[PDB]
């Protein structure tokens, strides 16, 4: 079958990693084992198709940073994650997309933009605004409700299966 | 037995469902509980838990601030009573202040970070052993006593240090290919050793390395992921300002030789400071450069890089697969640590009460014990005091930001081999052979 | 095709 391999990136400190926890946390479940396989490699039905989600988020490693280029070279679409309450991990946005491109040696690569949702400084026109300078889709995601993780996921999923 | 009368006592009260919660398969296993409870069986009457206890002391103040620790276990300390009543002080009392007692004993002896940085938390703490009493009590807490005031204040020769071009003493000709690269990896593996054994739990618990006091709680922490990413950054500038491409051959060969003394050493950091290196966009594109690179050492680059493949399966089959001493790659625990703290509930509510999750803080304990394990054994190396203190002061980046800097690399990258090729003149006086990894004798 | 270090082809 057909498996894809995803990467998540965003600044540290506002909680990216509960993207990826949030979609795999097969609901009404909490029990996370970080170390084992299904905690990042779930699989789905997405417009039909069957595929598996193999989702790499190096939350904590942020310091790392020379490790940055290593880690995305591993992918085939990007999750560009911000927190709509912390504007700098917004700001952060433009510089880790510039590296995406520059690593995966495309200036279209799939990806898309994802704000995570403390009172909120982040407008959603601004990053509405700023997902259409890029022609990349962008969804805003609930970190309580679970709300718009599956729909940030399966989005990126279509960008590579439009590419 | 027959306890107090849980309204002098808030202890007495007694298990339920609302209080305390287990797991499955000896000594049972707390999944959760009250605040309340969690001091209970830590101070239990009917057996000792000295696992529990340190695991406990190392992750309970994301919970418990320890003000409020040495209250609850001073108001455990102080008992109510219910002339048969021997079997309580027998039964209760009496193993019960033993248990107090001997968690102020771990408390003050292997986490006195906490006295250090409240000074009144220590001066109630020295007031609560001041006052027990009992004429056994006094000879027992004298120990801790001692404590307190403490804290107040090989198999054969190792191997010979290898020289090349440059000799000892001459620190002005030190660099990467001067040095000889066996040299270079051991006292590398000593700097990051050094490092990693510095890292203390009290900076890895509590995601405490992520947030805003970063700089604060994790300073050993952050200097060692520093450490590791300028090597990365001085080898990628290493290769990318070598604009000869007989001399950048040369350059990146001699880095793949360190690559393998570090897989030898079992530096598994200084792997993965090559590896890294090599995967940077920079290094990566120079297909000029990895043309001229034997097959040998393009096997050992390859198996290398293997082990990140795959969220490390490789790296982490090995590190289980070898002996001490060695160097593990640090940001696979730190993810780990964070995910288990962000992505599992602060507590559980059973009946509508609110219950600890401890298990949680227990899994956080365990990695940071795998840590502290490969902390034990050191290398049988000699120090080499100028190498070290030229690797020491290495700093690829200058005055100059990140991005600024990452982009001149790109740049150099670009200029030293476009998208014809130039060609460039040679920097290096001094030959270019590797005297290789094999050592002298 | 791989990697610059990758098996030959």
């Amino acid at each position: 079958m057909t498996e894809y391999k995803l990467v998540v990136v965003g600044a540290g400190g506002v909680g990216k990693s509960a993207l990826t926890i949030q979609l795999i946390q097969n609901h009404f479940v909490d029990e996370y084992d970080p170390t084992i396989e299904d905690s990042y490699r779930k699989q789905v039905v997405i417009d039909g198709e069957t595929c598996l989600l193999d989702i790499l988020d190096t939350a904590g490693q942020e310091e790392y940073s020379a490790m940055r280029d290593q880690y995305m070279r591993t992918g085939e679409g990007f999750l560009c994650v911000f927190a709509i309450n912390n504007t700098k991990s917004f700001e952060d946005i433009h510089q880790y997309r510039e590296q995406i491109k520059r690593v995966k040696d495309s200036d279209d690569v799939p990806m898309v933009l994802v704000g995570n949702k403390a009172a909120r400084t982040v407008e959603s026109r601004q990053a509405q605004d700023l997902a259409r300078s890029y022609g990349i889709p962008y969804i805003e995601t609930s970190a309580k409700t679970r709300q718009g993780v599956e729909d940030a996921f399966y989005t990126l999923v279509r960008e590579i299966r439009q590419h | 037995m027959r306890l107090p009368s849980a309204d002098v006592y808030r202890f007495a009260e007694p298990d339920s469902e609302e209080n305390i919660i287990f797991e499955e398969n000896g000594i049972p296993i707390i999944k959760a509980g009250t605040v309340i409870k969690l001091i209970e069986r830590l101070t239990y009457h009917m057996y000792a838990d000295p696992n529990f206890v340190r695991t406990f002391l190392t992750t309970y103040r994301s919970f418990c601030k320890p003000q409020e620790l040495l209250s609850l276990i001073i108001e455990r300390f102080e008992i109510p009573e219910p002339a048969e009543l021997k079997r309580f002080r027998k039964e209760y009392i009496q193993p019960v202040q033993l248990r107090v007692l001997n968690v102020c004993r771990h408390w003050v002896e292997h986490h006195f970070y906490d006295f250090e940085r409240d000074a009144y938390l220590l001066q109630r703490m020295e007031e609560f052993i001041g006052t027990v009493r009992g004429k056994a009590m006094k000879k027992w807490v004298e120990s801790i006593t001692k404590i307190i005031q403490r804290k107040k204040i090989f198999q054969s020769s190792p191997p010979t240090v290898e020289w090349h071009i440059s000799r000892p003493g001459h620190i002005e000709t030190f660099d990467l290919l001067t040095l000889h690269p066996i040299e270079i990896a051991r006292q590398l593996t000593l700097l990051e050793s050094d490092l990693y054994r510095a890292v203390q739990p009290s900076e890895l618990v509590g995601s405490v390395w992520t947030k805003e006091d970063k700089e604060i709680n994790s300073p050993n922490l952050l200097k060692m992921i520093r450490h590791t990413t300028n090597l990365t950054l001085w080898f990628e500038k290493c290769i990318v300002e070598t604009e000869n491409l007989e001399e950048r051959v040369a350059v990146v060969s001699r880095i793949i030789e360190i690559l393998q003394v570090f897989q030898e050493l079992n530096n598994f950091n200084g792997v993965l400071e090559v590896v890294s290196a090599m995967n940077s966009s920079p290094v990566y594109r120079l297909d000029h450069t990895f043309e001229q690179i034997p097959s040998r050492q393009k096997k050992i680059l390859e198996e290398a890089h293997e082990l990140s493949e795959d969220h490390y399966k490789k790296y982490l089959a090995k590190l289980r697969s070898i002996n001490p001493p060695c160097v593990p790659f640090f940001g696979i625990y730190l993810t780990n640590i964070l995910k288990t703290e962000e992505g599992n509930p602060e507590v559980l509510k059973r009946h509508g009460k609110e219950l600890i999750n401890f298990s949680k803080r227990r899994k956080v304990a365990e990695i940071t014990g795998e840590i502290q394990q490969y902390q034990n054994q050191p290398y049988c190396l000699r120090v080499e005091s100028d190498i070290k203190r030229f690797f020491e002061n290495l700093n690829p980046m200058g005055n100059s930001m990140e991005k600024e800097f990452t982009d001149y690399l790109f740049n150099k990258s670009l200029e030293i081999e476009p998208r014809p090729l130039p060609r460039f003149p040679k920097k290096y006086s001094y030959p270019l052979k590797s005297p290789g990894v094999r050592p002298s004798n | 095709k791989x990697h610059p270090w990758s098996v030959a082809n």
